[PDB]
DNA sequence: TGCGAAATTCCATGACA
DNA sequence: ATTGTCATGGAATTTCGCA
DNA sequence: TGCGAAATTCCATGACA
DNA sequence: ATTGTCATGGAATTTCGCA
């Protein structure tokens, strides 16, 4: 402030202020002659106010704020003071975008057996067909084998009615879904506990987590579209055909159809594979056990050159789910309690609740 | 000759009429010949159209080469024949009054009829909801001849619902007296 | 057919059928013993039907269709026949996605002078503020200098009223816009012809083409959001502040504000730059002429490893604009009449109309 | 002393009352001192509030260091003073009855008054729509003293609307007789 | 122990949300 | 308390048919 | 004719549609 | 008949202050 700046005018050396420049008084203010020109040196006690006034013109980041300040002022390590303010500006912190990418995706292991894990999800609404608007899709994680049910709503009740029909065949250890209303209800929880089925939920607003079934929705819609070209969109009667068609389609990378992965033998459908005609069922089941274990498994891709990975105690911000018009896209900063895996964390949302959250819905808070 | 396989042959039949359950009166019964795996479908009538409607569900999961049945009206109609011809399914009939299936299939049908009657008592009207659990029981039941359940033979794995308590299946004293009371 | 297959059974050599394998008759059909197993060799006259039946099960692509066929059959060069059918299947051609990326973007030259080119566009609708729902944004291409007008609708009439006010200052050579209803109307055309202003339109559904103003919309909304944190979204009264705030904000890459680029001197706003205080206006305008010409210009980025560039006479497909539920995302194939630049083409949309179109809304038709 | 610059000083004044045009009666006139660049704003009254409303538009494009005006009520009110103080604009008044601006500014105001009267005749009522073109004319008019137009000095480029036909600006015989007819 | 062509495998691209 | 996926069709690489 | 720190420049990321 | 753009904040690179 006035103390530090005084020792300077008399020509003695202060750390930070280079000695090779000449500092004078003029118009009631301490000045300095620098290559770019003559700038005012404000007292340390004035500096926060200045950085703030410059930042507030358009809520600019580091350089654009600096460039305003440097028009009139100089002092040691200006950017350090600029960055101090950016790190405390609520409005910038919750409105600006991130410029760091998420770390590279995980490729979770394929479930070892059929019925180990189901992925479920709704498609729709669709143009009304026989009063129906939605399709429940259930995908067996190991095999890809998929079941389709038309419904009038994406409700718990319609979910239960269809799953009662499907579980006639077999009960799965785990059913994975997103946090849709149909799956998080207490009625659906009872229905699963009643049966020894464990419910697994995706982190919220992260359909990549239900990727197995989302991806199957693409094939379902794509085949439905093709079959409906130049006809009215009467899809109800085609669900059964599409289900059969997709369950018997080869995956080029696997060289197997999901039907084959589930049963180890084609049924009476066109172009049935005949290679195991001379094996006994038991020999067939033994070759299927071997086929199941040696399926191609993708590996985690390279990190992008500017990614971040979460660290316990880091300040991070959760993306606002359905942000209103002209409202921030980010929540206030919160703290990483636990790193479940490099792509998943528990945060204290500073209310404070524990939330389990994908890093894709997180940015690391800027300026520490 | 080539070894027997799942989907080689489905054995179908109707059971009923039963007491009404949520509007349904009959059960179409489908048993895979090689595995002994059972599917059950509630219907309102033993008609060709109820059969087609139910088999359309099943045949969206897996198609048999041959369907075997008795000479019930539902299975001998030309509509049902047209249906099978459309799917490349050969039809096969036992000669009238002489039902022949196979030992494994015969025993399974006995189990089904007996297991149904067992729980159809005390709750003659709530069987619709019980069809799922009936099937799981039937399909996770050990086969004396083979070392394996139908589930194991169909899918090549153990199931998450083994029915370890191989049950009585016979009618207790209270059930005999209240089956004689309901059929009064 | 029966002719070609006959010469084979008697053991003579036909081109395509390897001589080292043994070909026989059985069950009324020509067969062959191959490493994988014994396959039927259909007569050439049966083959189209077979490929078709296999493809039609689930409208599968090359390998997945092949794998069905190879279960029962063998013949020379099967994939060639598979690909022949895929290239003729309307339903696959108009429903499948592309797997080739667009060629690398162009970085058009920055307009040489202020007023050479304006980019205009609407933001909104926004939460009602004083009865207003939209903002007209006008961005000078050379300077970035931006004008903002609140409107009740994105109409021609409101466009004209605001541009009459703006053109009080200066008339631009060119006004670039997208194909919005407000800009394509005959009334707006008359209004521009009346003034010697040339209308330039973006290719349809390609806002990257209006990138200059789209990008400015981001800053406008971002600053509006910050200023409205924890207050009701009363944005009308802030347009003037935001306009001033952004026109006087530095671009870090340029080291100039748009105001500076337009006038070569700051006005009476906070942190005004003072470097040209001792120059005459004329000296100032001469330094500005030099500053304008030497601004950083971005260069075209590297092509991605699997991109396509349009070639005259190529069959290509335009993306359907607003495709209905369960309907194809692509139009029927059409022909490239002219390559305007590597990112822009004229196509004959086989009705046939001439359409000028971005390659981003095109895929190259598959299987030639 | 440092050379004169655009935005150093804006000279403002009211012209009117005029005949009604789309509800407007006056013109606030703003002339930049260094460049001679003119902005015009239609108002309904020569009031502080009409002045503030108009200057708010202009001061969203560029802010002057000093505003100069006569001692009109609109400019001497304490509201207008509060307004300028808020924007760091110093106010400057000519002494009453002695309007002083500058040669360049004086001539410009003469041009404005004369150019207005010229087209305000035959169409005394349609001037609202003409304000844009009036300004373009005024701003792309060559300055005898300087080699440059206000447009050129403000923006440092030629404009796309040069007014090459430096016009008569005087009233023809039909206009004098019909200005004497309108003012009857 | 090598060549030309065919077959198979690789893998970026995009779409499911 | 959890986690992306996989059909697609040109290109790159491997295998086949033959000497 | 080189060192440590500060300043400046680079540039991937994402959001406007 | 046309065509992406540029604020942002860590990291990489250059410059500054001093001997
Ligand atoms: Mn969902
Ligand atoms: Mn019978
Ligand atoms: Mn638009
Ligand atoms: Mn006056
Ligand atoms: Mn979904
Ligand atoms: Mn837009
Ligand atoms: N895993
Ligand atoms: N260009
Ligand atoms: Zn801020
Ligand atoms: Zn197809």
């Amino acid at each position: 402030l006035d103390a530090e700046l005084d020792q300077l005018l008399q020509g003695h050396y202060i750390k930070g202020y280079p000695k090779q420049y000449t500092y004078f008084l003029e118009d009631g203010k301490v000045k300095v002659s620098r290559p770019e020109g003559v700038k005012i040196i404000p007292p340390q006690s004035d500096r926060q106010k200045i950085v703030l006034q410059a930042h507030n013109l358009a809520h600019t980041g580091r350089e654009a704020t600096l460039l305003k300040i440097a028009n009139l002022y100089w002092w040691p390590n200006m950017r350090k003071d600029v960055v101090k303010q950016l790190g405390r500006c609520q409005q910038c912190l919750i409105t600006n975008a991130s410029n760091k990418a998420s770390g590279p995706i995980l490729r979770p292991d394929r479930p070892q057996k059929p019925f180990d894990k189901f992925f479920i999800d709704y498609i729709g609404p669709l143009p009304p067909s026989q009063g129906y608007l939605y399709v429940l899709v259930v995908v067996d994680g190991m095999t890809g084998f998929t079941w389709l049910y038309p419904t009038k709503a994406p409700s718990t009740s319609a979910t239960v009615k269809s799953l009662n029909v499907l579980t006639s065949i077999a009960i799965p250890k785990v059913i994975h879904s997103d946090q849709g209303a149909a799956f998080t209800s207490s009625t659906f929880a009872e229905w699963a506990k009643e049966r020894g089925i464990h419910l697994e939920f995706s982190t919220p607003y992260h359909p990549q987590s239900s990727g197995k079934v989302e991806r199957k929705n693409s094939d379902i819609k794509r085949l439905l579209t093709k079959l409906l070209v130049g006809r009215p969109t009467k899809w109800y009667d085609l669900l059964p055909v599409v289900q059969l068609a997709l369950n018997n389609t080869y995956s080029p990378v696997l060289k197997y159809t999901p039907h084959q992965l589930l049963f180890g033998i084609d049924s009476n459908t066109p172009f049935a594979n005949q290679d195991t005609l001379d094996l006994t069922r038991e020999e067939e089941l033994s070759l299927l056990q071997e086929i199941r274990t040696s399926l191609y498994h993708p590996s985690t891709p390279p990190a992008s050159s500017r990614s971040w990975s979460p660290v316990v105690g880091q300040l991070v911000q959760e993306r606002v789910a359905r942000p209103a018009s002209l409202r921030p896209r980010w929540h206030k900063p919160s703290t990483v309690l636990k790193v479940l895996n490099p792509r998943t964390v528990v945060i204290l949302d500073h209310l404070g609740n524990n939330r389990t959250v994908s890093i894709d819905n997180l940015k690391p808070t800027s300026h520490q | 000759d080539r070894p027997q396989k799942p989907f080689d042959k489905f054995f179908i039949d109707y059971i009923g009429p039963l007491p009404p359950s949520q509007g349904y009166l009959y059960v179409l019964v489908v048993v895979d010949g090689m595995t002994g795996f059972t599917w059950l479908y509630p219907t309102k009538a033993p008609s060709t159209s109820a059969t087609v409607k139910s088999l359309n569900v099943l045949t969206s999961i897996a198609i048999p080469k041959v369907i075997h049945s008795d000479q019930g009206a539902a299975f001998t109609s030309s509509t049902f024949a047209e249906w099978a011809k459309e799917r490349g399914i050969h039809l096969e009939f036992s000669t009238p009054y002489h039902p022949q299936s196979s030992g494994k299939v015969e025993r399974k049908n006995s189990d089904i009829k007996r297991l149904l009657t067992k729980l159809l008592v005390g709750r003659p009207t709530k069987w619709y909801d019980l069809l799922p659990v009936v099937q799981l029981a039937l399909n996770n039941t050990y086969s004396p001849v083979l070392k394996y359940t139908p589930h194991q033979l169909l899918f090549g794995i153990d199931s998450n619902t083994p029915f370890a308590n191989q049950d009585t299946l016979d009618l207790t004293r209270e059930e005999e007296l209240s089956l004689l009371q309901e059929i009064r």
